[PDB]
């Protein structure tokens, strides 16, 4: 099928609430070659990161459980979390492989190669929820040096309020917070890049005013919540 | 549980 | 080990994998042994909720359909989505049916436990009635009024008017005479006098089941309102 | 949309 047929029963499936049928679209349009259209690109990500987002969600309740019954009914639990975790890493792995192969040599404007290398950034970090092992310190490496170098990417050519750089800020903040375990520099990143784009609200657009505010809104919250 | 970016 | 598969079946609910949860309960009913009523409450949960995101695709995607009034390839597009997601949905009511048929309402052996699984069995009907077009239709349409009738004879006889699975049965089945039927005027006096007697004897309720007769109490006034505006 | 009983559940 053409591209543009498959993006369409992206959308299909998106209002239908089918996001498997929904990645697979998205998928299969990536796996043309083609470098990606913004509209494209935000229906890939919205797929996958509600296809993953289920199973986070359900490990953590079934994680809660395992560890919260101190019998066989741990060894039950164990087994689905286990079987829960590995669709999961399928989910993180499929996409990371993606990025891989196609949208991250494809980037060619300093923009795409900020979304895709923070996206790359939180499916390491998905990944690094879930790891136990030797496993775990690869894992987190990885994620950190994908967001890093958005970071770096960001500072020197996107403005403070540009919604992909903001994104990245705040779940670059939630890394060091979550993962690394750095409350420190997860409220310092997140307060500058807060700040910074405060001081520039001129300069917003129409296109994307909705979503800078809503972000920096976030970047305040989780400093609030870190801050307790 | 820290907030991470929304979809669009 | 019948009380494993039941035990997943409880995980598989808290961690909203629905269709996991439905497997479970479906080997569980296979096992061919009556189901207690926690088990049925189980299987009940399941395949509602691994129906229901059926149907609620299929409206959403039936709706773009028709606002596409050619526009034809989007109508195309849509339609053929209609129809894989339809094709999943009757999947889905067919595999409850044959349970319906094969264990669940041929070991009832209780009245109430009858009239829980033959007004399922007018459900599931109901659900391959909204999307079913043409030849088929009317057989279809005919077996979900078959079974709530049975049903909500053997609850007249034996349930109180205020027990949930009645009052549940004469919603549903006053939703299907609206709904599937086109006939308004019987749904609302089903749905009114199913009101109306569970007020009349109001002493029946028990603790345990109170908030369920109570909820359903309130859905029947508020189709009824609905069907009246 | 008329509403089916829910649930208990
Ligand atoms: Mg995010
Ligand atoms: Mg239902």
């Amino acid at each position: 099928m053409d591209k543009n047929e498959l993006v369409q029963k992206a959308k299909l499936a998106e209002q239908a609430e089918r996001y498997d049928d929904m990645a697979a679209c998205m998928k299969s349009v990536t796996e043309q070659g083609a470098e990606l259209s913004n509209e494209e690109r935000n229906l890939l990500s919205v797929a996958y990161k509600n296809v993953v987002g289920a199973r986070r969600s359900s490990w953590r309740v079934v994680s809660s459980i395992e560890q919260k019954t101190e019998e066989k009914k741990q060894q039950m639990a164990r087994e689905y979390r286990e079987k829960i975790e590995t669709e999961l890493r399928d989910i993180c792995n499929d996409v990371l492989s993606l990025l891989e192969k196609f949208l991250i040599p494809n980037a060619s404007q300093a923009e795409s190669k900020v979304f895709y290398l923070k996206m790359k950034g939180d499916y390491y970090r998905y990944l690094a929820e879930v790891a136990a092992g030797d496993d775990k310190k690869g894992i987190v490496d990885q994620s950190q040096q994908a967001y890093q170098e958005a970071f770096e990417i960001s500072k020197k050519e996107m403005q403070p309020t540009h919604p992909i750089r903001l994104g990245l800020a705040l779940n670059f903040s939630v890394f060091y917070y979550e993962i690394l375990n750095s409350p420190e520099k997860a409220c310092s990143l997140a307060k500058t890049a807060f700040d910074e784009a405060i001081a520039e609200l001129d300069t917003l657009s129409e296109e994307s005013y909705k979503d800078s505010t809503l972000i920096m809104q976030l970047l305040r919250d989780n400093l609030t919540l870190w801050t307790s | 549980r820290s907030t991470s970016t929304p979809n669009v």
